[PDB]
DNA sequence: TTTGAAAAGCAAGCATAAAAGATCTAAACATAAAATCTGTA
DNA sequence: TACAGATTTTATGTTTAGATCTTTTATGCTTGCTTTTCAAA
């Protein structure tokens, strides 16, 4: 079904491809004419093609991308948050960078255990901001709010993070926590309170932020204040990876 | 064409607010004053769509129709002829 | 005190809010065609209510 | 499994600077550490001045609000372009409590919550230096309880975000305190858009109430360019005598600084910082901004510095001016490199000179020092000074021609590679579209080699058919179009390459094998497109048609 | 220079998505008296 | 053991964040007729 349009790109292509199709010019082709495929053969063919089709170019490209790892480390030490984007899964890249590379480098440069890496699976729709902050408060042990700081039915998480920001401004600038956020534009983490929480955590220089995004409209999530607080350096890392872990929360039959 | 000062939009805004305040106009599909305190508490924690759009675009409805105005406005008024279509 | 991008985005949002989306190719399309085709003709008769 | 969890902490297993070795890895580690420490002193020298400038912004801005706030109606202050981050101070004024109340739109869902939070904060502040009802009778009983007069200063934060009906009713509520002789009320409005947008959302009687005494205050950092010029001058005095700034870089700074208005200074700081990190990470000649490293000259330094176009122009001018060939071959250098890296480059001091002459000798304040520096770089300072109609008599004193010095290309901040664009302000959706459409600029073409050679990756192959289609796509026709591009024989040979997998070998000899494989790959790529936001199902319970959402080049 | 004819436009009718909100629940936030547990004595 | 003091238990009130269902209105599809520019003689 190639379009009979003169244009493909820009607003010219946008206005030229949104024309009106008559009823007799439409196709009444349905999913009932498709060959029937069960879940098991779907799983079998997908894990065969995701492990043997274009695996060697993906391997060589991934070996090119780890030459960027010292530059990523240098951008994290100067206070910038890393945002990775591209076509394909970036989950293995983020855990391999943060765990196998970045945490021993930060721990050895700050001279004995390595830096803890808190992983946020934003592709999970059950990612909850209060339990993430519970894990953060166990990892960092911040001072609790006094009675005048609780305000009047305020959000205790946001007030505690603001107190944390005012505390950590007069501390040595040594990274105490590595916050990895797979799929920062995921279904529950893209909400306003979660983004506000994560940007205010990104204000703190002692927390390293390594995040990834999958949606094409992800920079719509951040206004001027959130872009100032996040302090992103953007890095395009396209690899055409399968993304099989993130697909377990959706139904592939539909 | 057949004199009366034509007032500007910024001055007619005050007359519009006074006509809303005197209950000549009413916001469209407005419930108004709730029956019990629980319904009023539920309404007070809701942000109505009429309170965020600009004032010149709010839908309103008449508490008095044009026929009633023709019934009450005396014949010697200079706007009586416009109480008919 | 808005940016130039914010100002033109406000203007474009006003245009999108008050022009119906089936005649934009009759106003904004200007680029030379290699492939034969027709743009939108435009609105035939004017409306008498200011939108 | 941790992959199926919401969140989990990994205590990595621990089995020293991020700077790498340049000169194709032949740089010494001493030069790497010296580059690291050199970058740290330059970064510290810039950021100490930046912190002092930000502190001075805070101090002077609190001073202006404190002046305007002091010396039977509201005392109204409108802070235009505020962004509501400043801590407002009230003095100690004996026999009178000065209580400051911050209200955000999140703390203001209705008038009742505004009054309850305001009176709780008022009672808490009065007690801090028998329970009561948190209502306006606390205001009328304030001199009976605490004995002194009351001065309330309300600070509404993000006034463009609070519901205006609630704010109007709260101001009308606070009007009731005017009948008490021991109460004065000041209101501070953090206006972000403009004042005309605010008064079109308030009722006319409230505007008439607020008109009795109000003061406007432009509190933006863009007003007068007074704070941006100090940051840019601090960066200039950091790199004075060490690094040059290109006209391309300053033009980029101006163009990006125009696109952001509420947050301008930290964008400028971020851009200058990232340029400094990029220079000290990519350039091995950075050690030569310190004169003590001139004994660290090696061969690879000489062949890198011999490709400078200023050196190219200098030696071709030398063969233009000198007839004998013996002196030319002697230069084609190590001693000639040293004697020119210690030049003063007085463009920074002259920029400071015209800045202080424009500010303190001609009483002209509305100039951008970044734009003035760009015009001094391109050589058109007179065309920048002929606007105010007062630099006509001083046109000849402030003349400066640019001196294109030798070996300045090894010590400069530029953008001719687009690295600052790709890292700070990328074309995000355009990069996604171009990686989907092309894909040979992402995946290498190594020379299952056959199927990798003649079949595209599935997402790019789907995007090639997606882009050429209409707004509304039939899913079955899309699958038919996708199946035609695939090789029917090489795919069936590819799934028979592994003899260990038996169920795939069993499915391969089915007469409906290739269509099943094509439909599985098509459905996986379609759900990848749906998760990326490229397509949308325009239904709930059919999933037979999709709508295109994203167009390349928009 | 015409021409004609298929693309574009338009409107009546109708099935359906969706906006606005009425109503409600539950979690976070908050208080408080009686009982019960701790640390000295 | 005795007993003041701290903590828990049980009990309830305050405010916010979000879910579900109902009612009215926008929106897109279909079908038949009418205008209009561009590919061709």
């Amino acid at each position: 079904t190639k379009s009979a349009s003169s244009f493909l790109d820009t607003f010219e292509g946008y206005f030229d491809q949104r024309k009106i199709v008559r009823t007799n010019a439409k196709s009444r082709h349905t999913m009932s004419m498709a060959p029937d495929v069960t879940r098991e053969e779907f799983s079998l063919v997908s894990n065969f093609f995701n492990e043997n089709f274009q695996k060697r170019p993906r391997q060589k490209l991934f070996e090119i991308q780890k030459k960027m790892f010292p530059q990523y480390w240098f951008e994290l030490t100067q206070g910038f948050s890393l945002l990775f984007y591209g076509v394909g899964s970036k989950r293995n890249f983020l855990e391999e960078f943060a765990i196998d590379y970045l945490s021993p480098k930060i721990a050895y440069s700050q001279l004995v255990n390595s830096i803890p890496c808190l992983i946020l699976n934003g592709y999970n729709p059950s990612c909850n901001y209060r339990d993430v902050f519970k894990e953060i408060t166990d990892l960092l042990v911040p001072a609790e709010l006094t009675r005048s700081e609780t305000k009047y039915w305020g959000n205790h998480v946001i007030l505690q993070i603001q107190k944390m920001i005012d505390f950590y401004k007069n501390q040595p600038l040594d990274i105490k926590l590595i916050l990895v956020v797979h799929n920062l534009d995921g279904p529950s983490i893209r909400k306003n309170t979660f983004q506000t929480m994560l940007s205010f955590l990104s204000v703190i220089r002692q927390i390293a932020i390594v995040a990834s995004t999958d949606h094409i409209y992800a920079p719509l999530l951040w206004d001027n204040m959130k872009a100032q607080n996040y302090n992103f350096v953007f890095h395009d890392i396209s690899n055409f990876e399968p993304s099989t872990v993130e697909s377990t929360f959706q139904d592939v039959m539909k | 064409s057949r004199t009366i000062k034509l007032w500007l939009k910024k001055d007619v805004k005050n007359v519009w607010e006074n006509l809303v305040q005197l209950d000549f106009f009413t916001e469209k599909s407005a419930v108004g004053l709730r029956d019990n305190a629980t319904a009023a508490f539920y309404a007070s924690n809701y942000q109505f769509q009429g309170t965020m759009i600009p004032f010149d675009l709010r839908s309103y409805q008449m508490q008095i129709i044009l026929q009633e105005l023709r019934r009450i406005i005396p014949k010697s008024n200079m706007y009586y002829s416009w109480t008919q279509l | 005190d808005l940016s130039i991008i914010s100002k033109y985005l406000l203007i474009a949002s006003y245009i999108c809010s008050y022009l119906e989306p089936r005649y934009d190719a009759s106003i904004f399309s200007r680029k030379t065609r290699i492939i034969q085709g027709r743009a939108a003709y435009g609105r035939r008769k004017k409306k008498e209510v200011n939108p | 499994a941790d992959a199926q969890r919401s969140h989990y902490t990994v205590y990595p297993s621990l089995p020293h600077i991020p700077f790498v070795k340049l000169l194709s890895g032949k740089e010494s580690e001493v030069n790497v550490e010296k580059r690291w420490e050199l970058y740290h002193q330059l970064h510290s020298h810039f950021h100490d001045q930046v912190d002092h400038i930000i502190d001075n912004i805070e101090a002077d801005l609190k001073a202006e609000i404190s002046d305007l706030l002091y010396s039977r109606c509201f005392n109204t202050i409108f802070l235009l372009g505020s962004d509501s981050t400043t801590k407002i101070e009230l003095k100690d004024e004996s026999s009178r409590y000065n209580v400051l109340i911050e209200l955000t739109p999140k703390e203001s869902p209705n008038v009742r919550m505004m009054l309850r939070r305001s009176m709780y904060k008022l009672y808490s502040a009065a007690d801090a230096e028998n329970d009561v009802s948190y209502d306006l009778s606390l205001v009328e009983n304030f001199k009976r309880l605490f004995g002194k007069d009351l001065a309330m200063v309300f600070n509404f934060k993000d006034v463009d975000s609070i519901n205006f009906n609630t704010l109007d009713n709260f101001i009308i509520l606070l009007k009731s305190a005017f009948k008490y002789d021991h109460v004065k009320i000041s209101l501070i409005f953090n206006i972000n858009t403009n004042l005309s947008n605010i008064e079109k959302n308030l009722r006319q009687s409230t505007i008439r109430l607020l008109k009795r005494n109000y003061h406007k205050l432009d509190v933006s950092s863009n007003k007068g360019f007074k704070y941006g010029n100090q940051i840019f001058q601090s960066f200039l005095d950091t790199v004075d005598g060490k690094l040059n700034l290109s006209d391309r870089f300053v033009e980029f700074i101006l163009s990006k600084m125009a696109n952001n208005t509420n947050h301008n200074l930290q964008l400028l700081t971020k851009m200058l910082d990232y340029s400094l990190m990029s220079y000290f990470f990519q350039n091995a000649f950075s050690v030569f901004i310190d004169p003590v490293n001139v004994d660290f000259l090696n061969d690879d330094y000489l062949k890198i510095l011999s490709r400078c176009p200023t050196f190219m122009f200098f030696v071709e001018g030398l063969i233009k001016q000198h007839a004998p060939a013996d002196e030319i071959l002697s230069l084609l250098l190590e001693e000639f490199f040293v004697e020119f890296l210690v030049r003063e480059n007085p463009i920074n001091g002259h920029a400071k000179f015209v800045a202080r002459f424009l500010e303190e000798e001609l009483n002209i304040t509305n100039f951008n020092l970044i734009e003035l520096y760009h015009n001094l770089l391109i050589g058109k300072l007179d065309s920048y000074l002929d606007r105010w109609s007062a630099c006509k008599e001083y046109k000849d004193r402030l003349h400066f021609e640019p001196i294109d010095t030798i070996f300045q290309e090894l010590f400069t901040l530029d953008n001719r590679s687009g690295l600052l664009t790709q890292s700070i302000f990328p074309s995000y959706k355009s990069n996604i579209e171009d990686n989907l459409l092309s894909w040979e600029q992402v995946l290498p073409s190594l020379d299952s080699g056959d199927l990798d050679k003649i079949m595209a990756p599935v997402l790019g192959q789907l995007f090639k058919l997606y882009r050429e289609a209409n707004m509304t796509i039939n899913i079955y026709d899309f699958y038919i179009a996708f199946r035609e591009t695939l090789p029917k024989e090489e795919i069936l040979n590819f799934i028979r390459k592994d003899p260990s997998n038996t169920k795939l070998l069993e499915l391969a000899e089915t007469p409906d094998a290739f269509d099943k494989v094509a439909l599985i790959l098509f459905m996986q790529a379609i759900f990848a497109f749906e998760n990326m936001g490229l397509i949308k199902f325009q239904s709930t319970k059919s999933y037979d048609l999709v709508e295109k959402c994203v167009w390349r080049g928009i």
